[PDB]
């Protein structure tokens, strides 16, 4: 279980234990997976997502069930296959981006660039810049969100955790149901309950008890 | 959609003092204000208090200093302290949640089916 990000990632002056990151509460390293929704014309290829979120072309290219060259429909929802490790206290994959054009900020980084799979304030936590100091050109240490299962977790059968970007009109229910998996499996994962309240557009854990669906 | 459950209503001696609760549950992009109003007999249903996601609060007139409304963003609750209540208190109380469903979309209205609050004379 990990606490949920639950929209604190909206405002930068937020200061919620889990807009830091997931914590790591487990093994030191793992396989995980991300999600990220193909944006034409910069990040809708295996080999331009890969390289924003630090992963491989030919992973990106087996999870998804297509070859590592081939385009992929804008907002088609892509998973990518990351290693999750501990550092500093806090499950995270690290990844590296260069702003692009002078006005991007620390969070239309976290939020628009990289969808929600870091937050505004683990990016000012593991950068020196300031936020109004950012130029094209500068250099980012992106931590994105990932988690490892606990004993607990690996214990029941989860062999991964899978960061879910969570699109408008889905529920716990109907994620679950993508990745063959219980619904109060998916709460668990992120310490609700039955009656809570689940965000669009913010991430959410899903524990898998094998690999993710080559189409979601 | 989001399914709001209220609670803590109930019959009350002049005087006494009553909690009212809602929890939200359900989906939606983003949960703004959250807020309680009342309906008294043959009235409007006229606001009692609101309170922001950034805890800023506003008070009907009758009701500032005997009323608290509170927020909790970890679970999505809002609550209202009601002291030193009276008999033009007695109405039923509606909770109030205000939701986006997209990136500066417009803002839904989301009411509870109201519980019924009833003091008695002194
Ligand atoms: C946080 O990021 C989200 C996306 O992750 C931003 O919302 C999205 O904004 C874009 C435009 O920036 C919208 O997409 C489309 O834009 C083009 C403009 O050329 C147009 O073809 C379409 O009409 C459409 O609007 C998109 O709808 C919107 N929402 C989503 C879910 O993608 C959001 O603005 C960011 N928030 C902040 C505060 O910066
Ligand atoms: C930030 O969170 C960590 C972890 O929080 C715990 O695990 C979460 C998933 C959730 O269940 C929380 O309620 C838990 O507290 C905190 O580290 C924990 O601290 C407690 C109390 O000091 C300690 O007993 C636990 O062993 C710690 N757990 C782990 C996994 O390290 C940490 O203190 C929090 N930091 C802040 C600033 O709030
Ligand atoms: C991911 O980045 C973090 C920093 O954000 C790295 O953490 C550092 O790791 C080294 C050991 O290799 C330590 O000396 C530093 O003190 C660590 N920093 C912190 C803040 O803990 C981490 O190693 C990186 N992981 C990978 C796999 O690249």
């Amino acid at each position: 279980q990990q606490e949920y990000l639950n929209n604190n990632q909206l405002d930068c002056d937020n200061t919620h234990n889990s807009t830091y990151g997931n914590v790591c509460n487990s093994v030191t390293s793992c396989q995980s997976y991300l999600t990220f929704k193909s944006s034409s014309p910069e990040y809708n290829t295996p080999s331009s997502i890969s390289y924003l979120l630090n992963s491989t072309p030919s992973l990106v290219a087996k999870s998804n069930n297509i070859t590592d060259v081939t385009p992929i429909i804008t907002d088609t929802m892509v998973t990518v296959p990351v290693t999750c490790s501990c550092s500093g206290g806090r499950y995270q994959h690290n990844a590296t981006y260069n702003l692009k054009k002078t006005g991007e900020t620390y969070f239309s980084i976290a939020n628009n660039t990289y969808q929600s799979l870091t937050t505004c304030q683990a990016l000012m936590a593991q950068n020196p810049y300031d936020a109004k100091n950012l130029f094209a050109g500068d250099d980012l240490h992106v931590p994105l969100r990932c988690a490892c299962p606990t004993k607990k977790q690996s214990d029941a059968g989860f062999k991964y955790l899978l960061t879910y970007l969570v699109s408008q009109g889905e529920s716990p229910d109907s994620i679950a149901e993508i990745f063959g998996v219980d619904t109060q499996s998916v709460l668990d994962a992120n310490e609700l309950d039955s009656k809570s309240v689940v965000f669009y557009f913010t991430p959410l854990l899903v524990p898998l008890k094998t690999e993710p669906p080559a189409r979601l | 959609q989001l399914q709001l459950v209220e609670s803590g209503g109930g019959l009350v001696q002049a005087g006494g003092s009553l909690r009212l609760s809602c929890a939200t549950s359900g989906t939606t992009f983003r949960l703004n204000t959250m807020g309680w109003y009342r309906q008294a007999p043959g009235k409007q249903r006229e606001l009692v208090a609101t309170i922001s996601r950034d805890f800023k609060t506003n008070y009907a007139d009758s009701v500032k200093g005997r009323f608290t409304i509170s927020r909790d963003n970890a679970k999505h609750t809002v609550d209202l302290q009601m002291n030193s209540l009276t008999p033009e208190d007695t109405a039923v109380y509606y909770c109030l949640v205000r939701d986006q469903r997209e990136w500066y979309g417009p803002e839904y209205d989301n009411w509870g089916r109201g519980t019924q609050v009833t003091v008695s004379s002194h």
